């Protein structure tokens, strides 16, 4: 099988300037034909991808006048003249000359946007929860760069460990930022030992960290 | 228009088969070669093969030949793909695609169906409001959400307002607990001023254990 090897892995780049991301083949991909089949396409997270570049120069129809295809032999290049908060995703090359059809690995594009600290936010276990044994509390940080946030739970000012879990987003096409949700998650007797429920975050975009906290029972 | 309708998320058991569906609309399904594509973390993107929907031959990648079986009924638009004696390693998510100018481009795609191959059963979700409350205000804005806890397998979808509100919607990518579940989180920030006249509802599915609930997040007087 022919293999598809992009350069570089991974990209961040300020809006307005250049991206560019190479493609090469293992072997000639010229179909039987005399055409080469080599695409380009953008995947976004839980999305199918999306076609931007094909027979390694013609634009798809829709696609931005920004995006350009070019290469011969083994070596094809994807050329963004000045990337936007919409380019983020990973690019993928593809080439249909010879079957099977082979996908190269992927190249992650970052948007390197200005510095934006988190809004924070708290929510206590609900009622529906407690009914149930377990209590679950939610810390939201909100829409900040880089994606570099840290929390950390405290319970009555003791520092926790091991009783949380979080997640962060995909860098958002609109904004460029990211959210992180952090969860702490006891028992409803451990959670009823406790009376002051903090997370703190700490950021590049933050002088001094950010504590968002609540008393239980008090609602 | 031309749309690509695939089957929901399933979980099975190791050596059992799934039958994959994408239902075809919008243009003549006999006019364009049908395509499976395969998306599994570190084999990464791979093409599987295409079906001839007028004589209903597959050239298949020898990789999937066997292990995958193409079919086609053109009485309902509908291509199939069937995975038989199913391992671990098939897990991963299938798409179905076509390519409407020869054989240049592949133009429409389906949304993907995500094939879990596991011993453990199924589990559904629990789902948890995340009320908007004077904790979870910043300037003028409410943050609210939804918490979908100890579900198995993935995936799990989340809609606001049955897909009305989509503007600030964070659904964060699931977690995997010691218990071998997930859980995963929906949130949303909405002006505060009007949480008395604004009605959020999220809408969680999770195919695999044909879970579909609806739950209102009531503001907290708090
Ligand atoms: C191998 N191949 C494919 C695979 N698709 C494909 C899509 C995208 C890509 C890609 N991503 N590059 C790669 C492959 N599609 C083909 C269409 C024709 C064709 O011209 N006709 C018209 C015949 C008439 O005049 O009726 C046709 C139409 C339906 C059935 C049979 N033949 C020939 C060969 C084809």
């Amino acid at each position: 099988d022919i293999v598809m090897t992009q350069t570089p892995l991974s990209l961040s780049v300020t809006p307005g300037q250049p991206a560019s991301i190479s493609c090469r083949s293992s072997q000639s991909i010229v179909h039987s034909d005399g055409n080469i089949y080599l695409e380009w396409y953008l995947q976004k997270p839980g999305q199918s991808p999306k076609l931007l570049i094909y027979k390694v120069s013609y634009r798809f129809s829709g696609v931005p006048d920004r995006f350009s295809g070019s290469g011969s032999g083994t070596d094809f290049t994807l050329k963004i003249s000045r990337v936007e908060a919409e380019d983020v995703g990973v690019y993928y090359c593809f080439q249909a000359s010879h079957v099977p059809y082979t996908f190269g690995q992927g190249t992650k594009l970052e948007i390197k946007r200005t510095v934006a600290a988190p809004s924070v936010f708290i929510f206590p276990p609900s009622d529906e929860q407690l009914k149930s044994g377990t209590a679950s509390v939610v810390c939201l940080l909100n829409n900040f760069y880089p994606r570099e946030a840290k929390v950390q739970w405290k319970v009555d000012n003791a520092l926790q460990s091991g009783n949380s879990q979080e997640s962060v987003t995909e860098q958002d096409s609109k904004d460029s930022t990211y959210s992180l949700s952090s969860t702490l998650t006891l028992s409803k007797a451990d959670y009823e030992k406790h009376k002051v429920y903090a997370c703190e975050v700490t950021h590049q975009g933050l002088s001094s960290p950010v504590t968002k906290s609540f008393n239980r029972g008090e609602c | 228009q031309v749309q690509l309708v695939q089957s929901g998320a399933e979980v099975k058991k190791p050596g059992a088969s799934v039958k994959v569906s994408c239902k075809a609309s919008g243009y003549t399904f006999t006019d364009y070669y049908m395509h499976w594509v395969r998306q599994a973390p570190g084999q990464g993107l791979e093409w599987m093969g295409e079906t001839n929907p007028r004589n209903g031959g597959t050239t298949y990648n020898e990789k999937f030949k066997g292990k995958a079986t193409m079919t086609r009924d053109t009485s309902t638009s509908t291509a199939y793909m069937e995975l038989s004696s199913l391992r671990s390693e098939d897990t991963a998510v299938y798409y179905c695609t076509i390519g409407t100018s020869g054989y240049d481009y592949f133009d429409y795609w389906g949304q993907g169906t995500l094939v879990t191959v596991s011993s453990a059963s199924t589990k559904g979700p629990s789902v948890f409001p995340l009320a908007p409350s004077s904790k979870s205000t910043s300037g003028g804005t409410a943050a609210l959400g939804c918490l979908v806890k100890d579900y198995f397998p993935e995936p799990v979808t989340v809609s606001w307002n049955s897909g009305a509100l989509t503007s600030g919607v964070h659904t964060f990518p699931a977690v995997l607990q010691s218990s071998g579940l997930y859980s995963l989180s929906s949130v949303v920030t909405v002006p505060s001023s009007s949480l008395g006249t604004q009605t959020y509802i999220c809408n969680v599915n999770h195919k695999p254990s044909n879970t579909k609930v609806d739950k209102k997040v009531e503001p907290k007087s708090c």
